[PDB]
């Protein structure tokens, strides 16, 4: 009866901090005074403190929609890809997916690209935040963008990469125009967002392909990192849940009231926009 | 029974309606049927034969080809997008509310209220409340305080939207000192707005995002400017409405969803929505 919510670790979207000895979470507030709201997750066993984008739509969802819930963080740590099974035809979703059709979780709650992958077999919301696609360099790296030669024409002394088992990784694995520089970047991708991140503040990645609402946040903090400042590829974060599930109709008019709302306005001035 | 009625309205560039070809209708163009009123005391009129097409026309095209349906499309007489008056539907809501048609093609955007009584598709073009200004003008979008508190800078910014629309009501509600003030700027129409924002009359035009970008687009001498995406307010979509439950919409989302992530939604945008202007 309490829904299983499943998340990652994404900042801005999703922050995720250790417990007080007490097991509850520090109390803080924004710069400009707002509460900052906490919710219990569990995740890779122990319960830890999260907070954010997200953990705001959640609450705000489960407000209007009078239900409760339980965080936990995807297992594996992934967002979610269709790979084929060892031996067998059968085909599964690992990440968040895997668990969203599987029943460890009953809604995703997270920064989860809308695509026609993932809506074959789940069900989306009207997305909560447009966003798309860019890349991010160490400042003193100088590319173009999408189409710098050095990466429509790879080698290994200019490495870009991308998150494995994530949306960006089915995007450029499908098109038959990236077939050269998926063969480059499925070498190199990275296990997380954060570890790619760090990866290319220490010039062992040189460029990261990854979404804009999470590249920009993270330029705006780390004043060594710099993005392309373009969108190459235009996409929305939804609410994942499983086909015909009782609550798809009304998160989906929440979410567009919360649009009309001003509450999404909030919400990005609050995590998402910066200097 | 896959043949469908379809409903849509003309606004350029996302349906552009012309003329038989003095008879058939010219190739990229879809046939769509008018009902012309013979006068305004009267329900009496004609269908007459009208060619349609544009950005959203040949997404239909599109969906009639990959969904496999056959349709007969005709345009909204009646209101236009769609808006309720005294808890009646008129435009291309009404058209799908009441059962004229199945599903609407067109610039129409998807809300709360609407969703309410139609199922709406995935968005297939971004939109929103957008702020068009003349190229220096410094705002950051509808929730900049030099909107919402006009009267604390001097002089008070000159600002203004097209009234009785989406826009005008979502300013209504979240931000009633704004709409007090802006109502003495209200703007007959797009291009009244466009002309009054290039001879200096008006400071800055709020509307459509989607309609903003494409104006801004093709402005004479790329004088016109928009505020960045990310600032757009209430971001949504246009999308394709259906009848509550309709079985269509299943097919209609993944239809979209693949047309976007191969690359045939942003061709249709270079082919009907990109400009000129940086
Ligand atoms: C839902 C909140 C976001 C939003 C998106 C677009 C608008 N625009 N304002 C309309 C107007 O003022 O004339 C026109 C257009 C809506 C139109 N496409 C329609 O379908 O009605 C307003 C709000």
């Amino acid at each position: 009866t309490r829904l299983k919510i499943v998340t990652i670790h994404q900042e801005p979207f999703v922050y995720v901090k250790p417990t007080m000895s007490d097991g509850t979470c520090k109390e803080e507030f924004t710069v400009n005074g707002d509460p900052v709201k906490k919710v219990i997750c569990t995740g890779p066993t122990v319960p830890q403190c999260c907070y954010g984008f997200c953990i705001d739509l959640l609450i705000k969802l489960a407000r209007t929609m009078n239900f409760t819930y339980e965080v936990h963080l995807v297992a594996d740590g992934k967002f979610g890809t269709q790979e084929r099974v060892n031996n067998s035809n059968k085909k599964e979703w690992n990440g968040m997916m895997g668990e969203l059709l599987s029943g460890q979780a009953d809604m995703i709650v997270a920064p989860l690209t809308i695509n026609n992958e993932r809506a074959q077999y789940i069900e989306f919301s009207k997305p909560f935040k447009y966003q798309g696609l860019t890349i991010l360099v160490k400042k003193g790296t100088r590319i173009t963008g999408i189409n710098d030669p050095r990466l429509r024409n790879p080698s290994d002394k200019f490495i870009y990469a991308t998150v494995k088992q994530s949306s960006v990784d089915i995007y450029f694995r499908r098109q038959v125009e990236l077939s050269t520089m998926y063969r480059h970047m499925e070498k190199h991708n990275y296990e997380s967002a954060a570890e790619a991140i760090q990866a290319v503040r220490d010039n062992k990645l040189h460029a990261f392909i990854w979404d804009s609402a999470v590249l920009e946040f993270e330029a705006s903090q780390k004043c060594d990192l710099v993005t392309t400042g373009e969108l190459f590829f235009r996409s929305g974060f939804g609410i994942g849940m499983r086909k015909d599930s009782p609550w798809k109709q009304n998160v989906s008019l929440s979410i567009l009231k919360s649009h009309e709302n001003g509450f999404m306005e909030d919400l990005d001035k609050t995590w998402v926009r910066y200097q | 029974d896959n043949h469908l009625s379809i409903v849509t309205l003309e606004e350029a560039p996302f349906v552009i309606v012309e003329d038989i070809d003095p008879e058939t209708c010219v190739r990229n163009t879809v046939p769509c049927r008018k009902f012309v009123k013979i006068n305004n005391s009267t329900n009496e009129g004609m269908n007459v034969k009208k060619c349609c097409k544009g950005f959203c026309i040949d997404i239909l095209k599109k969906l009639s080809r990959t969904v496999k349906f056959t349709y007969d499309l005709y345009l909204v007489t009646n209101g236009k997008h769609g808006k309720k008056v005294n808890n009646v539907w008129n435009g291309m809501i009404g058209e799908v509310v009441y059962q004229r048609a199945v599903m609407a093609v067109g610039s129409l955007t998807i809300n709360e209220e609407r969703s309410e009584v139609v199922d709406f598709s995935v968005p297939f073009v971004e939109t929103g409340i957008s702020v068009m200004v003349s190229r220096g003008t410094q705002v950051t979008g509808l929730s900049d305080k030099k909107f919402q508190r006009p009267h604390d800078y001097s002089p008070p910014f000159r600002f203004g939207t097209v009234p009785n629309g989406s826009t005008e009501r979502n300013i209504r509600n979240n931000y009633p000192y704004m709409h007090q003030y802006m109502t003495r700027f209200n703007q007959r129409g797009v291009e009244d707005a466009l002309v009054s924002l290039k001879t200096g009359k008006l400071d800055a035009f709020i509307y459509d995002a989607a309609v903003l970008n494409y104006k801004a687009g093709r402005d004479e001498g790329c004088k016109l400017v928009t505020i960045g995406s990310g600032y757009i307010f209430a971001t949504t979509g246009y999308g394709i409405a259906l009848q509550k439950g309709s079985p269509w919409k299943r097919q209609i989302d993944l239809a979209l969803l693949q047309f976007v992530g191969d690359g045939e939604m942003e061709e249709l945008e270079t082919l009907w929505l990109t400009g000129i202007c940086h």
